[PDB]
C-alpha cells in the first residue's frame, strides 16, 4: 500500500489515562 | 508506567483517592491531607520531567 | 399605600450592547508601559445591558427596584440632572439597616438610617413663575429614623438647576461594589456629545471614596426629579411632566482582564481573556500582537449534566433507642458489645431528642453521615466518671483507658457522652460500677479483660489471701447525688465502624433514581463517587465480586446494587485547544483545532 | 466598646518620625515595610496612587504621605568578597576583591 521497499518492510515488522496524551 | 503507578500512594494521607477525602470529611479539616497529596504528586511530576 | 403615579405605559425592557465599556482601576499601585493581567470583577465585553427610561415623551416613567448582585455598572446620561440619588439595603423595611445617598441643594448627603420609604419616592421641583427657580415640593422620601450608626455630610454647593431640554451633553458612569464589609464607588465624567445609544470608545474609571459601613445590600433603587409645572394637573398622583432621562444598569462577573498601562500610568486599552480564541491567545502570550503560527490555550472538557443515585432496597429501621439507655449498661471493666447491620440509619436522632453535651467525631465529619455507606457498625456501652471523659480518645492516656478499654489510633467513628444524674444518683449509692485499678501489663485495642483475680503487686505469691502486695484491682464507685459535678457519672457510647470492604446494607436514608446510559453523568453507587459514561460490558463477575480495576488501580467497572447488571466507567473527554492564526497584523480570523 | 463588627473604624493614634535621605534605612510608609536609600525622584503619579511597581511586583517608588512627595527606593549594596592568593607555599600575601 505504501512505497516502502522489502528491507524496510522487514525492519518494520521486527519492532513492537489521566492526561497522558500522545 | 511508573508515572501512572505513582497515582495510588497515600504519601501520608488516610487514603490515596481525593474523592473519598472530599466526601467523607469536611474541607477545613481536609486541606492538610490535600496538601500532602499535592506535594507528593508535584514531586513525581518533577522527577519525570527532569 | 403611599402616594402613587398613574399613566405608566408599561413596555418590555429595551436592550442594548456595550462596547468595551466599564473598566476601572483594579487597585492603587502605579505601573508604566507594562501589560498586567488582573483578576477581579468587571463588566463583560459586549455584554447585554438593560435600558431604562423616565422620559414622559408618551406617559413613560419608570424607576422600579432592581436586584443588586456583586456589583452594578450604573451609567446614566443626563443634561439637566434629572437623576439625583440612590437607595440601598436588604428589604427597605426600616428594620434592617440601610444606606442612602441624596444629592440635595445642601450637600451630597450620605446616611445610614433605618428609613421607612414609600413605594414611590422621588425628588420634586417646581417652576414657579414669581421666582423662576426649582425648590423642593415634597421631600417625603422617608418617614423617620430610629438608630443611625453612621452619618456623613459633604461640603455645601449649589447646583445649576436646569429646567431646559436638549441632547445629553455629558456622560456619567459609576460602578458600585461591596467587599469585606467595605463599600466602594468609582466615577468618571466626560462631556461627550450625542443624542442616543451609548457611544463607542474606551475609557477608565477612577476611585472616589471607600465607605466603612457594614450593612448587607441585596436590592437598590434610584431617585428622579419630577419637573412639576402649571400645565400639570397639580397633584402627587397625576401632576408631573418630568422630561428627558436615560440610564442603563449592567452586572459584574468574575472575569479576567489584561490591561495595558501606558507611559503616564493611565489605562489605554484592555483585552478580555475569554471572549474568543484570538483573545485567549493574546492573553496567553501577554501581548497585543500575535505572530503567525500555532499556539496553545486552555483545555477542553465535557461538563456532566445529570446525577444518579443507587442504593439497595432496605426498609427496616435501625434500632438505636434500645441501645441508648434501654434499661441499664455495664461497668467499665466489662463493657458491652453490640453489632448492628441490615437497616437504614440516621443521625438526626443524635441532634433533636437530647442534645448531648459531648459529641465529637473522628475521620468523618458529623454532618456528612447521610451519604457514605457503612459496614458492620460497632457500639460500646459503659459509664465512667466525669473527671476522665477525655480518656476515651485516639492517642490519650489514663488508668481506665490503658487498663480497661483502649482505642486504636486509626479509629474511625463518633463518640457520645451525656450525663444521666437522676438515673445514677442513689442516696445509698449504686455500686455495680467498677474499674480495674491495677494490671501487670497493658491490653490490646478492642480486647476484653474479664480477669478479676487478686492482683499481686510484688512478692509473696497470693494464692487467694489478698495480703500485702495482694490487692483487688476491681473497686467500686461513690456515685451519690451529694457528690460534685466533676465526679458525677457520664454515660458514654462509642460508635465504631469500618468502610469500603464488602457489599453492606447499613447506611443512611438516601433514595434511589432511574438509571441512564451513554452520557457523561455523575453517579453514586453505595457511597462511591466519580464521573463518566455508563455502558454495558461483557465482563463475567464471579458471584461474590463487586468492583473491577485496571492496571492503574482505579475503578473500571461496577455492579448495580439493584438490577445486578454490570456497568462500565470511562472518562468523558480530554484534549487541548490549539489556535491557528495568520497574524494579528494580517487579519483577525482564526481556525481552532480540538486535539 | 465592641469588637469584630464592621471592621475597626474607631482606633487609636499613630506616632511619627523624621525623614532621612541618601542613607540605608529601614522605613515604614503607611504599612509598606522595606529597605533602601530613599532619594528624590521625578516619576509622576496620579492623585490617588500610593505604591509603585516596575516589572516583577517589586517596590520602586512611594508617595510621602505628609508632603505628597515622591521618593525612590534603591536597595543597598551587595557583593561577595574574593581572595587572590599566590600560594601558601610561596608567600602569605592576599588582595581582597569586593565584587
Ligand atoms: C446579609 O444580610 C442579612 C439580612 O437579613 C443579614 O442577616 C446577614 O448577616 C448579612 N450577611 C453578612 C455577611 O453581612
Ligand atoms: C501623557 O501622555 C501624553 C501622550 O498623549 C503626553 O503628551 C503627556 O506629556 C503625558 N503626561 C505627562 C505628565 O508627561
Ligand atoms: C504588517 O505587515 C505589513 C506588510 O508586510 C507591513 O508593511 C507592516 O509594517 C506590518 N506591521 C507590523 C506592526 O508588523
Ligand atoms: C614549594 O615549592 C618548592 C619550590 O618549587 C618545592 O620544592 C616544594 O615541593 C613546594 N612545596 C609544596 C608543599 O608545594
Amino acid at each position: 500500500p505504501s512505497k516502502r521497499s522489502f528491507i524496510e518492510d522487514l525492519l518494520f515488522n521486527k519492532v513492537t489515562f489521566n492526561g497522558l496524551t500522545v | 508506567n511508573t508515572l501512572v503507578k505513582q497515582l495510588s500512594s497515600n504519601f501520608g494521607a488516610i487514603s490515596s483517592v481525593l474523592n473519598d477525602i472530599l466526601s467523607r470529611l469536611d474541607p477545613p479539616e481536609a486541606e492538610v491531607q490535600i496538601d500532602r497529596l499535592i506535594t507528593g504528586r508535584l514531586q513525581s511530576l518533577q522527577t519525570y520531567v527532569t | 399605600q403611599c402616594v402613587n403615579l398613574t399613566t405608566r405605559t408599561q413596555l418590555p425592557p429595551a436592550y442594548t450592547n456595550s462596547f468595551t465599556r466599564g473598566v476601572y482601576y483594579p487597585d492603587k499601585v502605579f505601573r508604566s508601559s507594562v501589560l498586567h493581567s488582573t483578576q477581579d470583577l468587571f463588566l463583560p465585553f459586549f455584554s447585554n445591558v438593560t435600558w431604562f427610561h423616565a422620559i414622559h415623551v408618551t406617559k413613560r416613567f419608570d424607576n422600579p427596584v432592581l436586584p443588586f448582585n456583586d456589583g452594578v455598572y450604573f451609567a446614566s446620561t443626563e443634561k439637566s440632572n434629572i437623576i439625583r440619588g440612590w437607595i440601598f439595603g436588604t428589604t427597605l423595611d426600616s428594620k434592617t439597616q440601610s444606606l442612602l445617598i441624596v444629592n440635595n441643594a445642601t450637600n451630597v448627603v450620605i446616611k445610614v438610617c433605618e428609613f421607612q420609604f414609600c413605594n414611590d419616592p422621588f425628588l420634586g421641583v417646581y417652576y414657579h413663575k414669581n421666582n423662576k427657580s426649582w425648590m423642593e415640593s415634597e421631600f417625603r422620601v422617608y418617614s423617620s429614623a430610629n438608630n443611625c450608626t453612621f452619618e456623613y455630610v459633604s461640603q455645601p454647593f449649589l447646583m445649576d438647576l436646569e429646567g431646559k431640554q436638549g441632547n445629553f451633553k455629558n456622560l456619567r458612569e459609576f460602578v458600585f461594589k461591596n467587599i469585606d464589609g467595605y463599600f466602594k464607588i468609582y466615577s468618571k465624567h466626560t462631556p461627550i456629545n450625542l443624542v442616543r445609544d451609548l457611544p463607542q470608545g474606551f475609557s477608565a474609571l477612577e476611585p472616589l471614596v471607600d465607605l466603612p459601613i457594614g450593612i448587607n445590600i441585596t436590592r437598590f433603587q434610584t431617585l428622579l426629579a419630577l419637573h412639576r409645572s402649571y400645565l400639570t394637573p397639580g397633584d402627587s398622583s397625576s401632576g408631573w411632566t418630568a422630561g428627558a432621562a436615560a440610564y442603563y444598569v449592567g452586572y459584574l462577573q468574575p472575569r479576567t482582564f489584561l490591561l495595558k498601562y501606558n507611559e503616564n500610568g493611565t489605562i489605554t486599552d484592555a483585552v478580555d481573556c475569554a471572549l474568543d480564541p484570538l483573545s485567549e491567545t493574546k492573553c496567553t502570550l501577554k501581548s497585543f500582537t500575535v505572530e503567525k503560527g500555532i499556539y496553545q490555550t486552555s483545555n477542553f472538557r465535557v461538563q456532566p449534566t445529570e446525577s444518579i443515585v443507587r442504593f439497595p432496597n432496605i426498609t427496616n429501621l435501625c434500632p438505636f433507642g434500645e441501645v441508648f439507655n434501654a434499661t441499664r449498661f455495664a461497668s467499665v471493666y466489662a463493657w458491652n458489645r453490640k453489632r448492628i447491620s441490615n437497616c437504614v440509619a440516621d443521625y438526626s436522632v443524635l441532634y433533636n431528642s437530647a442534645s448531648f453535651s459531648t459529641f465529637k467525631c473522628y475521620g468523618v465529619s458529623p454532618t456528612k453521615l447521610n451519604d457514605l455507606c457503612f459496614t458492620n457498625v460497632y457500639a460500646d456501652s459503659f459509664v465512667i466518671r466525669g473527671d476522665e471523659v477525655r480518656q476515651i480518645a485516639p492517642g490519650q492516656t489514663g488508668k481506665i483507658a490503658d487498663y480497661n478499654y483502649k482505642l486504636p489510633d486509626d479509629f474511625t467513628g463518633c463518640v457520645i457522652a451525656w450525663n444521666s444524674n437522676n438515673l445514677d444518683s442513689k442516696v445509698g449509692g449504686n455500686y455495680n460500677y467498677l474499674y480495674r485499678l491495677f494490671r501487670k501489663s497493658n491490653l490490646k485495642p478492642f480486647e476484653r479483660d474479664i480477669s478479676t483475680e487478686i492482683y499481686q503487686a510484688g512478692s509473696t505469691p497470693c494464692n487467694g489471701v489478698e495480703g500485702f502486695n495482694c490487692y483487688f484491682p476491681l473497686q467500686s464507685y461513690g456515685f451519690q447525688p451529694t457528690n460534685g459535678v466533676g465526679y458525677q457519672p457520664y454515660r458514654v457510647v462509642v460508635l465504631s465502624f469500618e468502610l469500603l470492604h464488602a457489599p453492606a446494607t447499613v447506611c443512611g436514608p438516601k433514595k434511589s433514581t432511574n438509571l441512564v446510559k451513554n452520557k457523561c453523568v455523575n453517579f453514586n453507587f453505595n457511597g462511591l463517587t466519580g464521573t463518566g459514561v455508563l455502558t454495558e460490558s461483557n465482563k463475567k463477575f464471579l458471584p461474590f465480586q463487586q468492583f473491577g480495576r485496571d492496571i492503574a488501580d482505579t475503578t473500571d467497572a461496577v455492579r448495580d446494587p439493584q438490577t445486578l447488571e454490570i456497568l462500565d466507567i470511562t472518562p468523558c473527554s480530554f484534549g487541548g485547544v490549539s489556535v491557528i492564526t495568520p497574524g494579528t497584523n494580517t487579519s483577525n480570523q482564526v481556525a481552532v483545532l480540538y486535539q
